[PDB]
RNA sequence: UUAAGAGUUAAACCUAGCCAACGAUCCAUAAUCGAUAAUGAAAGUUAGAACGAUCACGUUGACUCUGAAAUAUAGUCAAUAUCUAUAAGAUACAGCAGUGAGGAAUAUUGGACAAUGAUCGAAAGAUUGAUCCAGUUACUUAUUAGGAUGAUAUAUAUAUAUAUAUAAAUUGAUUAAAAAUAAAAUCCAUAAAUAAUUAAAAUAAUGAUAUUAAUUACCAUAUAUUUAUAUGGAUAUAUAUAUAUUUUAAUAGUCCUGACUAAUAUUUGUGCCAGCAGUCGCGGUAACACAAAGAGGGCGAGCGUUAAUCA
């Protein structure tokens, strides 16, 4: 992307079983090097859904753990998030459609909901 | 769903001609059927015989056609006439002295 | 001092005499046959004490020390039968007083050597149904029923779950005649119990999207995979777990 | 006792005991030397590995074949 | 895991987690574990040998050492703390199946799990090393449990021979009753401790020759008809279930029929709930084991130091 | 593996969390008072004495703490545009939206950090005050015991 | 001179100081460390491969430009070593593969940018031996690598301890001497295959891995809460429809048995030889120790041994 400070994903885990840390990192450091901060974790594999649960209508869930207060701070100071991180932040409501792209973008089946 | 063939690109033959990168050799694979080209995913194009690069490029351009984005040939990057940057110095020294 | 000690019976038994050269037998096999008794054409050993299960709600556990190795009784009259020099089974000379005088605790002791091991009492179906009614229908807590029936809370909850599952299976006619027979038989083999916050964002979902993101609030300095953490993949302390589907995954 | 002087690749010259009932070691032979002294031979602090290099395994070995290079 | 090899050897006299007839004899004749005249190492080795023969024999030694927990859990008589040496193995799925009387042995429980016949809280589990937590519900396919606890299904030939013998003995009894009903009635009443039509009611049964009857099951099913055994071959009332079809318990089931204290079992459904990890209380240990406390003490001393 | 016992048995390291406010804020009265308080005089203190001279090129006193003013930091770091009025631009709307979100995020972060620091200061004040009243409690307790003074001399008092 | 202190460097002038037996100076050796690995009860001790942090280096030495920062994998000069283009030339694989040597010993002259990053571009997109995958290698760790039943063959004639006969019966041995429920045989399974289907890694689209994982053994739907009975497309048959509805296993080494140190059922060959051995030690007819047979005891896809580390 651009800028010295970038919010990106650093790959942790094992071969064929990826997990990621959402990290604020210097652009010139390695992908898996120790970052400025570790804002969260991201599991790209959706939760398994049973056939009966498919009949129920439940949808697979992808799990992200994130520090929302600190991520907002890093966005404020000028940190530039990667494309995948940009998508992850947009689905969380941290970023709005202004960060979208022509290729990305439709009917809403479920609206973003905030509950403790 | 199937986009409707345009006068600019009437047939899958013309589509393969335009997208380029030696995709013209795949004319027999599709048999000049718009429906097959615009419903055939990557697994089918694999079992037909299309190589990885060709099927990926064709799916990319098919998606572009669905979204009406230009589908002209994107010529792949090529190393410079004087060689790669690491080999540029030696090749330039040879070329200058020889000619 | 230590040496290999072939596990001969501690009780007296009839050792092999002079053998025809082709018998190729062992004292252990003869002891096993004496303990087992004659075998039927059907393959059974009716003479043995323990061949047939009990049905009087009192278990029949081995008592080699009390009976001194004599484990053959008449299948019907259930009177002791000892081997005799003629080769036949016959009444013993003097009946073992130990077998009539058996402590109540020892009857529930499965293994002669270990006294601390004891079988558990089996709850009656009526008591299980009463617990189900008390918990689910009358809305009683597990504490109150556990105190009422001298039971433990995890057992009460397990009974509730099991009675619900039994009701479902009976609804679907899954319980069969063979299953009923097996349950009934194992019921009479055992003694019967006697009653007396973190902010969470669920993401927007759009048509065609196969998954919905769930975002959990976390604190920096505590959220993330640590850098330089120990690798136990090639160590005996390797960490293994099981997926929600039930497959095995390395953690 | 069957033993042999051996010059190793690092330049040291040692005396190595040759285990087994029979051996075909000879001068110029390539051998592999491991630790372990011959107790009753003073100055012999090393053993030769049977079945490695130019030294063959013990002939007609049945027990402890791995310790003597025999294959079966 | 280890390959099952000489698990029932009478000479060695080891006791296994199984309902075998040979295992029953080995347990019966064992008496106790002899620790006299032995050095401390010999005592520890004997205790290890016996207890590992019973507890988790199929596990490799290094795997058990890794799984071994040097701590023990407990909740007037003396509490046998050290009977909990092998309590860690009791949370394993196969051990839970065996202790729930859903398998004849831990090996059979392992096979049942590996073949997809076992579920834990409604999800199929195919790994015997799976460990249960308190409150976990597990269940077995009813046919597998019936096979494990039921008697062996005879083959057609063997049951045909048994039916030949049964017909023969019935004919002998009928002849004896018809010829001298007096003494037969007298013997019947004595064993329990007149109308001549009774002896008339008894009917002979046609003798059967298996040479012509071999290879045809329905023919034999229709031909054989005894007052107890009507219209089926011995033990094959419905030759499509994996067990002796008129269901009777397997032989020698009562010696090993032990109800666990940490599992709650429903045999109608072949379900069970893992209440807790086994614990030691005054005068009792919930870890079922055929060895007394000193044997487990010596095994624990062995495995604390890895046999040092 | 051993050293992890110190750190809660957690293996691996996170990067050190950065402080949003590099220097103390001007609303932290206690820090300013400690900074402004008279320095302890002499050797158990921290400063040069009255008579003693310092080296020619050195500074007698350390640099004074720069107390951030959150309002000033917000004003200088993120300033609202003066020219509110503008016409339609395809990228201008997107840039304006991103700038507004970034300004809001940074302002919110700074203000919440200052409030958090003040809240910790108040919490410490409550803790210390409660401990001092706890000392007053044992003062109350002891006088009950020594209200029983026969004014003879005891050995425990000796 | 620097942005900046200081004998850091350069110049000048003064003072006689500074370190050191609690070890200076000199020499040898060494990349350093962790919330990393090993070990121990622990203090500690060892390693610094793997994960992570710092430093230094990119064939060797010095200097210079640019720059915020370089004595830069840059440039210049020289040293070493090669190639041609014979030039005020080029290259130095401690980048990925790979080759030769050295060594006891450490692999592919692989696929893809599908994912995560990086560079260029306004974008479209382009590049990417970073990276991700696969290959080799038991180097290490984990799960599987089949359970129950089972000591013999024939012949006789609502009860049930069926009893008689004959015949056989491998190695060892003549009874506490066994091998051995070990085999065979029987029962029941699953893996693999063969068929269908089929996620997820990734979505706006793009999948190298890939002959994907997983599910079912004909296929759907229609209700119940995985197991049921139904309706419809399969299905050969016999004569639309009573019927069934792919097949199916089993596969272990290596060390040791005098004591330390678990291994009793005993024999044979040798004869202070051959040999074994971690320590004591054994071997001269009577070898529990050597080489073997039987039996037995450990660990087990590993076992042993050597080299090391800790205790
Ligand atoms: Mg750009
Ligand atoms: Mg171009
Ligand atoms: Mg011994
Ligand atoms: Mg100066
Ligand atoms: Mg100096
Ligand atoms: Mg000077
Ligand atoms: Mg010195
Ligand atoms: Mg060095
Ligand atoms: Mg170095
Ligand atoms: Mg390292
Ligand atoms: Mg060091
Ligand atoms: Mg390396
Ligand atoms: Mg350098
Ligand atoms: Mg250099
Ligand atoms: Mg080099
Ligand atoms: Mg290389
Ligand atoms: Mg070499
Ligand atoms: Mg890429
Ligand atoms: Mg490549
Ligand atoms: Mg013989
Ligand atoms: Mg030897
Ligand atoms: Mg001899
Ligand atoms: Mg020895
Ligand atoms: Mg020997
Ligand atoms: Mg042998
Ligand atoms: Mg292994």
């Amino acid at each position: 992307t651009c800028g010295l400070v970038r919010i990106r994903l650093a790959r942790f885990g094992r071969k064929n079983s990826p997990v990621y840390n959402i990290v604020v990192a210097n652009s010139r450091k390695a992908r898996d090097a120790k970052p400025i901060e570790v804002l969260g974790t991201y599991v790209p594999v959706p939760s398994p859904v049973t056939k009966r649960e498919l009949k129920r209508g439940v949808v697979p869930i992808k799990d992200v753990k994130l520090d929302f207060d600190r991520t907002k701070y890093w966005i404020g100071v000028g940190a530039q998030p990667s494309e995948t991180v940009t998508k992850l932040l947009r689905k969380a409501g941290i970023l709005n459609d202004a960060w979208a792209t022509s290729k990305n973008s439709r009917k809403v089946v479920f609206e973003r909901m905030e509950t403790l | 769903t199937i986009p409707k063939p345009s006068d600019q690109v009437p047939d899958v033959d013309a589509f393969l001609n335009k997208i380029g990168r030696n995709c013209n050799e795949l004319k027999d694979t599709f048999e000049n059927n718009w429906n097959n080209l615009f419903q055939w995913d990557s697994k089918i194009l694999k079992e037909k015989g299309v190589n990885i690069q060709q099927r990926k490029y064709i799916l990319k351009q098919v998606h572009n056609y669905r979204n009406n984005r230009p589908i002209h040939e994107i010529k792949l990057g090529k190393k410079s006439f004087f060689g790669g940057e690491r080999k540029r110095k030696a090749f330039t020294a040879k070329w200058k002295a020889e000619n | 001092f230590s040496r290999r000690r072939i596990a001969y019976p501690f009780y007296p038994f009839k050792k092999l005499g002079r053998q025809h050269p082709k018998k190729h037998d062992t004292n252990l096999k003869t002891a096993m046959r004496q303990f087992l008794g004659p075998k039927n054409y059907k393959g059974e050993y009716v003479m043995n004490k323990y061949f047939t299960v009990p049905t009087n709600h009192v278990p029949n556990y081995i008592k080699p020390d009390l009976e001194r190795g004599q484990s053959l009784e008449h299948p019907v009259t259930k009177k002791p039968l000892q081997l005799r020099y003629d080769g036949t089974l016959g009444p013993p000379p003097v009946e073992n007083k130990r077998l009539q005088n058996i402590f109540k605790d020892r009857l529930l002791q499965p293994f002669p050597s270990n006294p601390h091991c004891k079988t558990n009492y089996v709850l009656s179906p009526q008591l299980k149904q009463s617990i189900f009614e008390e918990i689910t229908v009358e809305g009683l807590s597990a504490q109150q029923v556990s105190q009422k029936y001298g039971l433990k809370i995890p057992r009460v909850e397990a009974i509730v779950k099991l009675v619900s599952v039994e009701n479902s299976w009976n609804r679907r006619n899954r319980v069969s005649s063979d299953l009923k027979t097996m349950d009934e038989t194992l019921y009479r083999m055992f003694p019967v119990f006697d009653s007396d916050n973190t902010k969470v964002i669920y993401g927007e979902l759009v048509e065609g999207e196969r998954s919905q993101y769930k975002f959990t609030n976390a604190k920096v300095g505590k959220v993330g995979y640590r850098y330089g953490s120990g690798n136990r993949d090639n160590k005996k302390d390797r960490r293994i777990g099981f997926n929600k589907l039930g497959q095995m995954v390395y953690i | 006792r069957k033993a042999c002087r051996v010059r190793l690749t690092n330049g040291n010259v040692v005396s190595a005991y040759i285990p087994g009932e029979g051996h075909d070691a000879q001068e110029h032979s390539i051998v592999y030397v491991r630790g372990g002294r011959c107790q009753d031979l003073p100055g012999v602090k090393y053993h030769v590995i049977r079945g490695a290099g130019d030294l063959s395994g013990v002939v007609n070995r049945i027990s402890s074949r791995s310790k003597y290079g025999a294959k079966k | 895991p280890r390959k099952a090899n000489l698990l029932k050897s009478l000479a060695r006299g080891r006791v296994r987690t199984s309902f075998n007839k040979y295992n029953l004899f080995n347990l019966y004749k064992k008496g106790g574990v002899d620790l006299k005249s032995k050095s401390l190492y010999q005592q520890k080795w004997t205790a290890k040998q016996e207890t590992r023969a019973y507890h988790g024999e199929h596990l490799t030694e290094k795997r058990w050492q890794t799984v071994f927990k040097p701590k023990l859990d407990s909740v007037i008589k003396e509490t046998p703390f050290l009977l909990q040496t092998f309590a860690v193995l009791e949370k394993r799925l196969d051990f839970a199946l065996f202790r729930a009387m859903f398998a004849s042995s831990v090996r059979q429980a392992r096979q049942f799990i590996l073949h997809g016949n076992v579920r834990v809280n409604g999800v199929k589990i195919k790994h015997p090393s799976y460990t249960l937590k308190p409150g976990d519900m597990f269940s077995v396919k009813p046919d597998k449990v019936l096979e494990a606890l039921g008697a062996k299904k005879p083959s057609f030939q063997e049951a045909l021979k048994i039916d030949k013998t049964q017909i023969v003995l019935w004919n002998k009894y009928v002849k004896e009753a018809k010829t001298e009903p007096k003494e037969v009635w007298e013997k019947k009443l004595e064993n329990f401790e007149f109308d001549p039509k009774w002896a008339k009611n008894l009917k002979y049964h046609d003798p059967i020759k298996l040479s012509e009857l071999e290879g045809d099951e329905p023919k034999a099913r229709k031909l054989i008809n005894l007052p107890w055994q009507k219209n089926y071959v011995y033990g094959r009332q419905d030759p499509k279930k994996p067990f002796f079809t008129p269901w009777k318990p397997r032989p020698f089931l009562s010696p090993f029929a032990i109800l666990p204290h940490h599992l709650e079992i429903s045999f109608k459904t072949c379900h069970a709930v893992y209440l807790r990890d086994p614990v030691a209380r005054p005068g009792q240990s919930e870890v079922i084991s055929p060895f007394d406390v000193p044997v487990h003490e010596r095994a624990y001393m062995y495995y604390l130091r890895n046999g040092k | 593996g051993k050293g992890a016992a110190k750190y809660g048995f957690k293996s691996g390291v996170f990067p050190t969390t950065r402080s949003i406010l590099k220097s103390p804020t001007t609303k932290q009265t206690d820090i300013i008072n400690k900074v402004k308080s008279p320095k302890p005089k002499g050797v158990l203190g921290i400063g040069y004495a009255k008579g003693v001279k310092h080296p020619k090129g050195s500074h007698r006193l350390s640099p004074k703490v720069n107390f951030i003013d959150v309002d000033n930091l917000i004003a200088k770091t993120v300033a609202e545009p003066q020219s509110i009025k503008s016409s339609n631009g395809s990228a201008q709307k997107v840039r304006l939206q991103k700038a507004e979100l970034r300004r809001k995020f940074l302002i919110e972060a700074f203000r919440k950090e200052e409030a958090r620091l003040l809240h910790k200061h108040e919490y410490l004040q409550k803790r210390t005050k409660e401990l001092e009243k706890a000392k007053e409690l044992e003062l109350e307790k002891l006088n009950k015991e020594k209200s029983s003074d026969l004014t003879i001399m005891t050995l425990d008092k000796m």
